[PDB]
């Protein structure tokens, strides 16, 4: 029973799942059957949902808030949720190289925005 | 009803009412589709398509332009074929089985020979 | 009738007077922004 | 990160992470996706029915 | 009522009927693409905001008036789109006229200035042209001139209950002080050291603004199709009445011109 | 070419352009300016049709261009009004429809037993302000087997010449055309008719 609904499409929608492992703010938590209530913030990691057997679908979430209801319901509300096969290795190196050179090079919010983009690009490139 | 009888007046009023409702609903079918209707509107729209092509029979002098034979339907055969289609006796037939045909006997022979 | 090329402004009724007032109001607002930008970039 | 010291809340932090992840993916799979990160809206605070300078970032 | 005046009125009415019929067909194609964005925003409003229903989050006493946000468009020719949005906000402002109003359109700010001009504190233009997205809702929530210092925050918009008509609904938005004071707010494991109470209200402001703008754009596009179909149908009846008057004036002009030449030739 | 109703400068400019392109050696020119009497301009259509009928009766083809049909009707009504006769519609005589139908019916295609010749009639109807349902405009369109409309709005846009496809039609169809050009004109007629009705969506 998962409710992974994005702001453009629905992934889980209906309750027809078993286990789901999503990266939260603390550690890589994983929901099982009757999960406990835990409303922690989701970080920019991989949100894999195991479908009974080995039919897991790795969905690289951009970060959100993993809400766990008391009736064994998991609501993973994220902004963007794409698979691992929808990313390119050549295009990912261009975004990480431009964010590293722009960091600590100006003022205002230009140097602060480059530090968050370099950390999210390094975690997605290491999980190929 | 005082010149053609009560049987011919009822068949003419039923065919004119179904053709007038299908022509006025053409503006809403192109903007809302064909599945966004009720149960009574879906059955009347299917029967109106076959009734518009059943009245267009091939003439004897126009056999060199269409390729079909000339059909000369009488007054008694045309009133009996239109009354059976509006009652639900030919609801399972296709829409192309009534095109270029005339009479109730021509619709049964063209529908059984189209598939097999 | 036929030949409807510019039949709204050629009538001179309610639709003809509203079309000329809408075009004059949009041209007056754009002329103020073009004149202010040309004065600050004169040198 | 240290987004609590600046003027970035949860709405601005979630929009920056979603726009950076979409641009770092496949360039050919950007169909119907560039309009979700670009807008031409403006904001103008009013006072008393006068208003101040219109800002749009 | 001459021959030249009847020809100019008939030609101008024919051009308005073709523009109204083409606008109604273009509105139907835009309604199909807008239906996918409205259906996707409804599923996100029931999953992201599902924690507030299980925790029973509600407001209580007023803290320095309140804050209103009227979401609409900047263009017209949509029937009673701007009239229904202004009538719903004026009825709720009778019990609290000291609250501020944040108009998100040129059509909502024009009707609200004729009744409560001092209550308008924010005006946003240019949002009714293209479709709404997450970038437009997140920028207006961060620059709302202290939106977290209010007890009640309403979002006035138009909810499309059907595919022909609509109704003006409203959705309340809780602040950071009301999200942590709920009944079952401590049932889930939340990090009290990090931003948990302030992050829940900031994320809910952008989600509620995006859902209200998506529902308001679909209701305005559906109402514009009904107004365009009524304008094209009214233009056809006026063209039929003008054609009967032009036919009678053409026959009378031929009889009056022939009577003048016959009278001068017989004398 | 039967220039009727034109000025003296218009007839001299048209004859000089055809001689420079080697086209005046086999083309008859019927000069009939408006500076003459009403009997000469009204009989210009009957005199030009009699000279062009000699080629169709021998085994050759002819092509008459009555320019214009509106000027020939004004010359016939001027001589009838001065002869103490009753008028009719638009200050015309009783035989207004019979004067134009008698001169246009003589230009027909003969059979193989008569010689095999034919004669074409190209009458130009000068309308007032685009109204094709007038007095002299309706009589010439009903007697001819086709009419080519020309609007003043399509000439200023870029269409040279301004020929409306939705208003001009031919009664002969594809029976009097080449077989090579009929294969490409069959598919182009359906695409041009569908694009005209959906031309209002070009702004969006």
């Amino acid at each position: 029973k998962v409710s992974l609904v994005a702001p453009h499409q629905a992934i889980f929608t209906n309750k027809e799942v078993s286990q789901v492992n999503l990266p939260a703010s603390s550690g890589e938590m994983g929901v099982l059957a009757n999960h406990v209530p835990t409303v922690e913030e989701l970080a920019p990691g991989v949100v894999e949902v195991i479908e009974s057997s080995g039919t897991a679908s790795k969905y690289f979430v951009s970060g959100g808030f993993a809400s766990i209801l008391p009736g064994s319901k998991l609501s993973i509300s994220t902004v963007e949720a794409h698979p691992l096969d929808a990313f390119s290795s050549e295009n990912i190196k261009s975004l990480l190289a431009e964010a590293q050179k722009n960091a600590s090079s100006a003022d205002e919010t230009v140097a602060a925005e480059a530090a968050i983009e370099i950390e999210v690009l390094e975690a997605l490139q290491a999980a190929v | 009803v005082s010149v053609v009888g009560q049987e011919h007046y009822d068949v003419a009023t039923g065919v004119q009412q179904t053709l007038q409702a299908y022509k006025s609903l053409q503006d809403i079918i192109a903007i809302l589709g064909m599945d966004e209707l009720s149960e009574q509107d879906k059955l009347t729209v299917e029967r109106a398509r076959k009734i518009q092509r059943f009245l267009s029979q091939p003439f004897a002098v126009a056999e060199v332009f269409t390729g079909i034979e000339g059909k000369l339907v009488r007054l008694k055969d045309t009133i009996a074929s239109f009354k059976a289609v509006l009652e639900g006796k030919y609801d399972h037939l296709p829409e192309n089985a009534f095109y270029m045909v005339g009479g109730i006997e021509d619709v049964v022979a063209k529908a059984e020979k189209i598939a097999a | 009738v036929r030949s409807s090329a510019g039949a709204v402004r050629d009538a001179g009724g309610a639709f003809g007077k509203r079309e000329q007032a809408e075009e004059e109001r949009y041209f007056r607002a754009r002329a103020k922004e073009q004149l202010a930008a040309l004065k600050k970039h004169h040198e | 990160s240290s987004w609590q010291k600046a003027g970035i809340s949860f709405n601005k932090y979630l929009a920056i992470a979603a726009r950076t992840v979409q641009r770092s993916l496949k360039n050919d799979l950007k169909v119907a996706a560039e309009k979700r990160y670009i807008s031409d809206a403006k904001v103008q605070k009013l006072e008393k029915v006068s208003t101040t300078d219109l800002a749009s970032n | 009522a001459t021959l030249r005046e009847i020809e100019t009125r008939l030609k101008s009415i024919k051009n308005i009927e073709k523009i109204t019929n083409t606008m109604k067909v273009v509105a139907s194609t835009r309604m199909g693409r807008a239906q996918r964005a409205m259906a996707s925003s409804r599923a996100f409003r029931e999953g992201d905001s599902d924690f507030f229903a299980t925790a029973e989050t509600s407001t209580p006493e007023t803290a320095e008036k309140t804050l209103i946000i009227a979401v609409s468009s900047d263009k017209g020719l949509c029937g009673s789109i701007h009239s229904q949005i202004a009538k719903a906000t004026r009825a709720k402002l009778q019990e609290t006229p000291n609250a501020d109003v944040v108009t998100i359109g040129d059509k909502i700010k024009a009707q609200m200035l004729r009744t409560h001009s001092s209550n308008v504190v924010l005006s946003f233009n240019g949002v009714g042209k293209e479709a709404p997205t997450f970038w437009e809702a997140s920028l207006i929530a961060d620059e709302i001139r202290k939106l977290g210092d209010y007890d009640k925050i309403e979002v006035m918009y138009n909810k499309f209950v059907s595919g022909v008509a609509f109704e003006p609904s409203v959705f309340p938005s809780f602040s950071p002080i009301s999200i942590e004071e709920s009944p079952k707010l401590s049932e889930f494991e939340l990090e009290e050291d990090q931003a948990i109470p302030t992050s829940l209200s900031q994320i809910s402001l952008t989600n509620a603004i995006l859902n209200a703008m998506a529902e308001g754009y679909a209701s305005e596009i559906s109402a514009r199709r009904n107004a365009m179909d009524n304008a094209s149908k009214n233009a056809g009846e006026m063209i039929n009445k003008y054609s009967i008057l032009y036919n009678r004036t053409r026959q009378a002009v031929i009889t009056n011109e022939l009577v003048d030449i016959i009278t001068g030739a017989s004398s | 070419y039967v220039a009727v109703g034109q000025k003296r400068s218009t007839v001299a400019q048209l004859v000089q352009t055809l001689e420079q392109n080697d086209a005046m050696k086999y083309s008859i020119v019927v000069a009939a300016t408006a500076s003459e009497a009403a009997p000469l301009q009204y009989l210009a259509p009957f005199t030009a049709c009699a000279i062009a009928e000699w080629f169709r009766d021998n085994g050759k083809h002819a092509l008459i261009v009555y320019d214009d049909l509106s000027k020939q009707a004004v010359a016939y009504r001027q001589l009838s009004l001065l002869l103490r006769r009753p008028p009719g519609r638009e200050a015309y005589p009783g035989d207004v429809f019979y004067l134009h139908s008698r001169l246009l019916e003589r230009a027909a295609k003969m059979s193989d037993a008569n010689g095999g010749g034919s004669l074409t009639a190209l009458p130009v109807i000068e309308t007032q302000g685009g109204d094709v349902s007038a007095y002299i405009p309706t009589n010439v369109i009903s007697i001819t087997d086709g009419q080519i409309f020309l609007e003043a709005e399509l000439f200023y846009k870029g269409i040279r010449p301004a020929i409306n496809v939705g208003l001009s039609v031919s009664r002969v169809g594809s029976a009097a055309q080449v077989k090579a050009m009929k294969q490409v004109a069959g598919s182009l007629k359906l695409f041009l008719a569908q694009y005209r009705e959906v031309a209002a969506f070009a702004q969006f």
